[PDB]
RNA sequence: AGGGCAUGCAAUACCAAUCAGAUAACAACUGAA
RNA sequence: UCCUAUUUCCUAGUACCAUUAGUGAACUCAUUUGGUCUGAUCCUAAGUACGCAGUGAGCUAAAUAGAUACAAGGAACUUGACAAGCAUUAC
RNA sequence: AGGAGAGCGUCUGUUGUACAUCAACACUAGAUACCGCUAAUACCACUGUAGAGGUAUAGUAUAUAAUCCCUGCCCGGUGCAGUAACAUGUAAACGGCGGCUGUUGACGGUCCAAAGGUAGGAAAAUCCUUGUCGGGUAAUUAUCGUCGUGCGUGAAAGUUGGUCCGACUCUUCACAUGUCGUUUAU
RNA sequence: UUUUUUUUUUUUUUUUUUUUUUUUUUUUU
RNA sequence: UUUUUUUUUUUUUUUUUUUUUUUUUUUUUUUUUUUUU
RNA sequence: UUUUUUUUUUUUUU
């Protein structure tokens, strides 16, 4: 959306928000100071978040925490005979999800390409154009440094697979950020170094204790969460040395990462979303799919698989429509030195 | 010619292209007026 | 064909009494009802919307008129001054929120 | 893309509205036009500053402050009380054509102020042989708006006109002719030049644009010769189709005064000529919204208190009348005040005494009420009840109308003064009345 | 096969035309070629003070 | 079809018609109606008549009729009439349909959960044919072959 | 300079002309409307209005948590002048000044007395909390549903409310020579509240010259607000002058009456 | 996004039984114009996320080329570019 | 050639790096004629 | 003096261009009577208190394309139940 | 376009075809392979764009076809993966899987091989244009049931199939009927 | 009632066309 | 739930912008600074 | 899809 000048940036020279507000940077020191003293104070919790304990705190807050029995009959509109079989779900007061319409001042229209390239030509195959999207301004970066924010709602994110809280900050600022599983409406949140071991804070990795649940990993210093954003991952801490840190990634991958960079602690919202099974082809029609039709079933000028007749049998090894091999052929330039890579 | 196509095209009389031949009614040759 | 035959006759007498200039009586009896849709009072409900409407549009321009004049009317109008001078009140090329004194710019 | 159903039917829904919707404004509209027209030919060049140092200003400068003002609307007490004390010093080296830009200024903002125009007359009457169409036409525009009645210069002004008729207008000539009619200082043989001149004038040089503004009911009937008034009103049944509801009005009048007043000028019209006024009395004419005064309210509830049955605006043909009787409508009252005289002074205007004759001949049981009498009763209601119940008991008001005794600018000023106040402490007692106080909070 | 003067206009007019990398040495009842067309003959016996010959060059 | 997709009710919408909540009161509210003191403004009754109609319940005694200003119905108004209430062709049986291209009678009834249609034509005559429908309806429930 | 450049009243798109299909738009776009504001915003709209309540609900804690869910609810907006000229002076000034005294208060957080003004604050806040929340109700109650809620569109009972006449001799006499010579409906309690809210309707002193100028086809016998409208709908013996504000949360009502619960009347 | 300060609250859902707290906003931007005005100017300096792209002037600088294998399209004859082939494109060179 | 001679052919080239248009702030930005 | 405040406001003669207001696919195409008939809407209609539209003459041959009514038998026809038939008959 | 038996079988949806007149494609589902951000892959002006302003519950590629059902053996073999710096692991990726002879014959001899058709179905979208017996008819080789030899097919190559389902072949029942022997009248 | 003009929206120029002729000392009357 | 519109302009709010600005058309009305409330 | 004295410019909204 934005020029290439405006979003392209390769070093990056600050990795905080600042918003004084004293006369003199001289005071705005002392005021920032006081600040980070302020929640060091109020940090309390140092242990880490592990797994046993994420369940054991699921268990509780899905088992008593919700129960308020309320009168429903009232919550309604009177005199409005609705329609004639078409019924909500669930009302708006007793939803998990906000029931409303997205911000306006947080969102824009979303340009469909179409999988088409700048040549005009069909580049990605099978890409339809489903319902309507807008993108989100999602903040994967924590600028607003030793500040509380407490979460209004969750929204739904169609371009992704999790989750997304209303973020507001005492200024009365209003913000989008990545929910978690644990995150309810009403929780508070703070990103410092200072602050403590729980579901939503945004820690140093170095800060973030051993063997630690955590989410949102950035690669460089203030750049955010690329490695793991989707819902149900999550990264674990490994080992830990003077300039460096460990992670298990989400595919079993061990790799090492600044001390420097920032990291969420927690697990990303929606764990469930591998679950649903779709009653027909209308459901990938609305979403966007269209049909894939086997090379087999293709010329062979079309198709290497064209015209020659066989089924699973060991003689011919089988070509992609690139003739490229698709079965255990690695994709990867050799030369390519491995980085922070520990463990492939 | 489409839009897109015409968007990338400049006009004939641009070039010099106007003033090297001699084509005419009378026959291949033309000399012009004053020569 | 048979109706179209009918009524044919039954407009035949109208128009002969239209002529004669005779008073105007019809079959005062029970008619059928060969429409189904109720186009009558579907109908009314655009007009009542659209006259709604024209005189709501009637009122702003009256409004926008009476408010033009009433500001411009005497003893109300006054040539309005700041009382500080604004340079007081000018935030200092010092303070940290002036326009390039942070790292983004 | 693709919608969802339940979306679908809302959107289109909603989108049929707004054609409804759209289809539902324009009914009204008739008179509206995309096209219209300014005028532009008389701003000045030079640019000036208003907010100026009144000091460094000259009368080239103030002409064009003042007239500047006027078109901007830039009423300020401040500021115009500034320009009139720089143009009192200045009075002695105005040019005629600045004069006029001053004049008009002064009588497009309606800013009420004698001692100004009292001051600048003398120095126009010495400077009327340099004048022009344009000062000459000026001068009068502002003095009739601002209701300043001077026979003296008037007619100077009436004569100068005629002796440059070869160089004047037809659009200023025919202003200076109105304005004259209204302000009643014309007499019989200057009556008599005028009218043999605006005939000529509008017979020679005159449009249908520019003789619908002859039209006048207040100066045909008392300016206006027998041979001016026919070709007159022959010609505006010609030139009725390029007229408006203004001029329209002021024909029926005319016509009506006409018809009232000179019964043989009328008959020697023609019978097509008649036939036109005939009809044009049973068409609708459009007039401005009109509601009571202070001064009329309180007449109206000093009226109800004294216990009888009346109206409070209604039209009669082609005349408003102030009060009306239900259980007498031969009964009627008006209201008058400080606008009906001219500055000053108690005389009543020309146009009020022709309607006040036109209904008198009519049969109208006319009263007047005065506002300077009124004042001087107070805020009580027993006063003014007594003053109502023993006009009643007399007779009506004669026929011809009379002037009230003389009055001054002290007198005025003190009796607007005095009224001033009234009318703030009647609408607070009438505010405060209103108010229940009951509910009582414990906290 | 439908008819849209907009189109047409828009693809196969005079401005349209000049884009088009056609042989324009082709006379054009329609179009503007540039085939040249020899001009107006030598003069006869009428008066030497009428025959029109140059404007361009002599306009003033 | 009846898909669920349809309102529920079929019943005349009058919806409410807010004005714009920034525009002050009207111009004919400043009327004294007493009998003592009469006033009137400038389109008191024009501002009226079209304000009373906003509640939407108001209509008045002839509403189809107050409104109305073209002549083009005023030109076929009658009085003294008796009208019926009911299409001729809607037969008061359940389950009776007529198809306007087949120009034919339906009959619709189940029957050990299964849907059955006949066919009733309707060139020998439109009450013949209705009356045979009706009729093989009411068979159809005497005898017991209706699911119930 | 395209195809087609016609707008407006010569609108190239065609649309339906059935009136049985166009029956039903009008109550998609009426009825099943969305709204994006919340109630809020439209209490917001009309602070230079209702200052004093505007007031009050920024300035009282808890009161703005409550009337930001997403439930259903119905909101009352007293107007100043309902307040100025129905509360009495002594009343109206000590809640001025105690709104003053929060405002004070939390402008000096931003920028044994100290004992006492924790209590005083304390008190303060629960007692502007209690009157500021007798206003709400829960549910959707729209000004039509109460109108036919009141019997309004019965036949039986609008007998008072649908003939009505004057006397036209003595309003239009040259038109006119020959002469010459409801039920109450309970609404449920309020939240801070238990007691009912009785509501009615009253018929128009407008409604009563209508025959003048309409056509009407009546059968055979046998002070006054200058807010305009035929109906005028009583909520608790507090006139409504503007209402159907329509939000994302439910309806808002302007009434000419300030409401207080018993708790905060006097003996 | 800074909201207006009429009204900075904003609808939400209802809290669970254990979040009480709710503590006030700090409206601090509100004693002056040109405070708000210069605090509005600097939120709209945020950005989102910095991409990384090729340049050679950095010491760890790379390109890309083509896939492993080569391979291409099933019987496809492509035609390379020239100055009468697919001449003046997206952009004049 | 005494006098007159509408309009259109997209025109700062009787000069001046290239690349859209009444001929483009640097950079991004590329070239067989 | 008990109105929600008793806050003056009809309408300036008006640049250039489009238009046949009704029935009818009036568009590509062409074996083109423009307009009748062939299908849903637009009018609370005993088909709208007389609306639109309708093109040489003669004659029992047979065959062919269709409509109505057929004794008894009722698939014996055909590769095949193709086709045809039933769905209206005391009122 | 009806009642009943039985063979085959995910349609709705797209379209006139890989032989003997009787098809395909797509899809709800499952499973395999590649890829850690300037990702893989594609266009093939190369510091570009799509992918994607997405981040391993993500993207892309290949093959199969129901929500479930128990789903056989084989790495000698091309290729890929790995490295003794050419063991070993991948058959839901990549062709497939058998001779003499003796007692209806559990069993015994011998040759060869990585392994030596599993179960089920079975006169078949396959052998053969009349396999035995039973149901229908005055006649049934057409067709259903069944036997499992006559030739033979063959398991995430998709086999078998309870219930439900049908614009899919065929058997058979019922009403009317100029289809008819065999042709008439208007 | 449209077209014209701002926005969508584009020198993605509809030859002989335009609020477009050299761009305010305009003689204000 | 397949997660849907906002810029020109109108209204409101906040102001130290400007003849690039509303007839030298017309009506009504008790009326307005500083040394008359 | 902007409606009546012309421009510049800021927030919210049925």
């Amino acid at each position: 959306m934005l020029w290439l000048a405006a979003t392209h940036r390769n070093r990056v020279a600050f990795q905080l928000f600042a918003t004084p507000r004293e006369p003199t940077a001289s005071k705005a020191a002392a005021a920032a100071r006081a600040a980070a003293e302020a929640v060091a104070r109020s940090s309390t919790v140092s242990a880490p978040f592990t797994v046993q304990k994420q369940q054991r705190l699921l268990a509780l807050l899905a088992a008593s925490s919700s129960v308020a029995d309320p009168s429903a009959d009232l919550f309604r509109v009177h005199g409005l005979p609705g329609f004639s079989g078409f019924r909500p779900s669930s009302p708006p007061h007793l939803s998990k999800l906000f029931r409303g319409r997205v911000s306006r001042h947080l969102s824009c229209r979303r340009v469909n390409h179409l999988g088409r390239n700048n040549s005009g030509r069909i580049t990605v195959r099978f890409r339809g154009a489903g319902h309507f999207r807008r993108l989100r301004f999602v903040d994967y970066k924590r600028g607003r440094k030793d500040i509380f924010g407490t979460v209004l709602r969750l929204e739904y994110d169609p371009n992704r697979s999790a989750h997304l809280a209303l973020l507001q900050y005492d200024d009365g600022v209003l913000s989008y950020i990545l929910a978690t599983e644990v995150t309810r409406p009403g929780d508070r949140v703070v990103a410092s170094k200072h602050a403590s071991i729980a579901p939503g804070n945004c820690l140093p990795l170095g800060n973030i204790p051993v063997s630690t649940i955590v989410h949102n990993v950035e690669l460089r210093p203030g750049a955010g969460g690329q490695i793991v954003r989707a819902g149900g991952c999550y990264a674990t801490v490994v080992a830990k040395d003077r300039h460096f840190v460990t992670l298990k990634l989400s595919s079993t991958e061990v790799r090492r990462f600044p001390a420097d960079c920032w990291a969420t602690v927690g697990q990303v919202s929606n764990a469930a979303h591998a679950e649903r099974i779709r009653g027909k082809a209308g459901v990938s029609y609305w979403m966007g799919e269209r049909p894939r039709t086997r090379g087999k079933a293709m010329n062979p000028v079309d198709h290497p698989h064209g015209g020659g007749t066989g089924k699973k049998g060991l003689k011919r090894p089988p070509v992609s429509k690139w003739g490229i091999l698709c079965k255990g052929y690695k994709t990867r330039a050799k030369k390519k030195p491995l980085g922070l890579i520990v463990r492939r | 010619i489409r839009p897109r196509k015409k968007g990338m095209r400049l006009d004939r009389r641009r070039s010099k292209k106007q003033y090297k031949h001699g084509r005419h009614v009378g026959g291949w040759n033309y000399r012009w007026l004053g020569s | 064909k048979i109706r179209q035959r009918i009524v044919r006759i039954r407009k035949r007498y109208m128009g002969q009494r239209i002529e004669a200039g005779l008073p105007p009586y019809v079959w005062g009896g029970p008619y059928p009802q060969y429409g189904r849709k109720r186009s009558l009072f579907i109908r009314g409900e655009m007009y009542r919307r659209m006259l709604i409407y024209s005189f709501d549009e009637r009122r702003r321009r009256a409004e926008k008129l009476r408010k033009r004049r009433q500001a411009v009317k005497w003893g109300v109008f006054k040539l309005r001054q700041p009382s500080v001078p604004p340079a007081l009140t000018a935030l200092p090329t010092y303070h940290p929120l002036y326009p390039g004194n942070l790292p983004k710019r | 893309g693709i919608l969802r159903p339940r979306e679908r039917l809302l959107l289109n829904a909603l989108k049929k509205e707004a054609d409804i919707r759209y289809r539902g404004r324009r009914m009204h509209k008739r008179f509206r036009s995309w096209a219209q027209q300014r005028v532009r030919h008389y701003w000045l060049p030079q640019k000036v500053c208003v907010t100026s140092d009144p000091q460094l200003m000259d009368g080239s400068y103030i002409a064009a402050c003042v007239q500047k003002a006027a078109t901007l609307r830039k009423h300020d007490l401040q500021l115009w009380h500034g320009f009139s004390k720089r143009i009192l010093e200045l009075a002695d080296s105005l040019t005629p054509q600045q004069m006029g830009y001053i004049f008009y200024g002064y009588g497009k903002s309606l800013f009420r102020h004698e001692e100004l125009y009292r001051g600048l007359l003398p120095f126009v009457a010495e400077a009327l042989p340099e004048f022009h169409s344009h000062a000459l036409m000026t001068v009068a525009w502002a003095l009739e708006r601002v209701r300043v009645n001077d026979r003296a210069v008037v007619a100077q002004i009436a004569e100068e006109a005629l002796a440059k008729k070869d160089l004047m207008r037809p659009a200023d000539f025919i202003k200076i002719v109105n304005c004259v009619a209204r302000m009643g200082a014309a007499p019989p043989s200057l009556a008599a030049a005028l009218s043999a001149e605006l005939m000529r004038v509008l017979d020679e040089k005159c449009n249908a644009l520019l003789f619908r503004g002859a039209v006048d009911h207040v100066a045909v009937a008392t300016l206006y010769s027998d041979p001016l008034r026919l070709y007159l009103l022959e010609r505006f049944t010609k030139t009725a189709i390029c007229c408006r509801p203004m001029h329209y009005q002021k024909a029926f009048q005319s016509a009506v005064a006409i018809r009232v007043l000179h019964p043989p000028v009328w008959q020697q019209l023609s019978k097509a000529v008649r036939n036109f006024y005939i009809r044009l009395s049973l068409r609708r004419i459009p007039q401005r919204a009109r509601r009571p005064s202070p001064l009329h309210w309180d007449v109206s509830n000093a009226l109800a208190k004294l216990g009888v049955f009346h109206r409070n605006t209604f039209q009669w043909g082609c005349f408003w009348i102030d009060i009306g009787e239900i259980d007498d409508r031969r009964q009627c009252w008006f209201v008058d005040g400080p606008s009906d005289f001219y500055s000053s002074t108690n005389e009543y205007t020309e146009a009020n005494k022709l309607q006040h004759r036109i209904l008198s001949e009519l049969g109208w049981n006319i009263r007047r009420v005065r506002w300077n009498d009124w004042v001087q009763l107070g805020t009580d209601m027993d006063a003014k009840v007594e003053y109502l119940r023993k006009l009643r008991e007399r007779p009506p008001w004669p026929a011809i109308l009379t002037d009230g005794p003389s009055s001054s600018r002290q007198e005025m000023v003190a009796n607007l003064r005095s009224a001033r106040d009234v009318q703030r402490a009647l609408k607070e007692r009438r505010e405060k009345n209103r108010q229940p106080h009951s509910l009582v909070m414990n906290l | 096969n439908e008819s849209s003067p907009l189109h047409m206009g828009a693809g196969s007019a005079n401005w349209t035309a000049v884009a088009r990398l056609e042989d324009f040495t082709l006379r054009g009842l329609s179009h503007p070629p540039w085939i040249h067309v020899s001009s107006r003959p030598f003069y006869g016996a009428g008066g030497g003070a009428v025959l029109a010959a140059c404007m361009s060059s002599a306009v003033w | 079809s009846a898909n669920p997709y349809k309102p529920k009710s079929r019943e005349v919408f009058h919806p409410y018609v807010p004005a714009p909540e920034h525009l002050p009161p009207p111009a004919y509210t400043t009327a004294v109606l007493k009998p003592m003191q009469q006033f009137i403004p400038k389109d008191f009754y024009r501002d009226m008549r079209v304000d009373s109609l906003r509640d939407g319940v108001s209509l008045g005694s002839d509403f189809p009729w107050n409104v109305t200003h073209k002549y083009r119905f005023w030109r076929r108004r009658k009085y003294n009439i008796q009208l019926d209430d009911r299409f001729i062709r809607l037969s008061p049986v359940t389950g009776v349909d007529y198809y306007p291209r087949l120009n034919v009678f339906a009959v619709q009834w189940r029957e050990d959960g299964q849907h059955r249609i006949r066919w009733f034509r309707a060139a020998y005559g439109l009450t013949r044919a209705m009356r045979a429908a009706e009729n093989f309806r009411k068979t159809l429930e005497a005898t017991g072959r209706v699911d119930n | 300079r395209w195809w087609t450049r016609a707008s407006g009243m010569r609108n190239p798109v065609k649309w339906t002309r059935d009136w049985e299909v166009l029956n039903r738009k009008v109550y998609f776009a009426f009825d099943e409307r969305e709204i994006r504001r919340s109630m809020l915003d439209a209490v917001n709209a009309h602070r230079k209005t209702a200052s004093l309540f505007h007031r009050m609900i920024n300035a009282v804690p808890g009161v703005a948590h409550a009337m930001s869910l997403p439930g259903p609810h119905t909101f009352f907006l007293p107007s100043d002048k309902a307040c100025r000229d129905h509360l009495s002076p002594d009343s109206l000034h000590a809640l001025t000044e105690r709104v003053a005294f929060l405002e004070e208060q939390q402008r000096q957080r931003v920028g044994g007395t100290a004992a006492a003004i924790a209590d005083r604050v304390a008190k303060t806040t629960e007692q502007l909390r209690t009157f500021v929340l007798a206003h709400l109700i829960p549910g959707e109650w729209r000004m039509k549903t109460l109108l036919l809620a009141c019997g309004a569109g019965d036949p039986r009972r609008n007998g008072s409310l649908r003939y009505q006449d004057t006397d036209r001799e003595l309003f239009a006499p040259v038109m006119y020579a020959s002469r010459l010579g409801s039920s109450v409906f309970l609404l449920p309690p309020p939240q801070s509240t238990d007691e009912p809210l009785p509501v009615w309707v009253q018929a128009s002193r407008y409604a009563a010259f209508l025959p003048i100028t309409t056509s009407t086809n009546f059968p055979r016998f046998e002070r006054r607000s200058t807010v305009g409208g035929a109906l005028h709908l009583w909520v608790g013996g507090a006139l409504v002058t503007k209402g159907d504000l329509r939000a994302h949360n439910g309806v808002v009502h302007m009434i000419d009456k300030p409401l207080i619960p018993v708790q905060l009347l006097a003996s | 996004y800074l909201p207006s300060g009429h009204q900075p609250h904003a609808e939400r859902q209802v809290f669970h039984e254990g979040a009480g707290e709710s503590p006030p906003l700090n409206l601090w931007w509100r004693e002056n114009r040109e405070l708000e005005e210069a605090f509005r100017r600097r939120l709209g300096e945020a950005k989102c996320f910095e991409r990384a792209f090729a340049d050679s002037s950095e010491p760890l600088g790379y390109t890309k080329g083509r896939c492993r294998g080569g391979g291409g399209k099933s019987g496809r004859s492509v035609r390379r570019r020239s100055k009468t082939h697919k001449y003046r494109e997206n952009r004049a060179f």
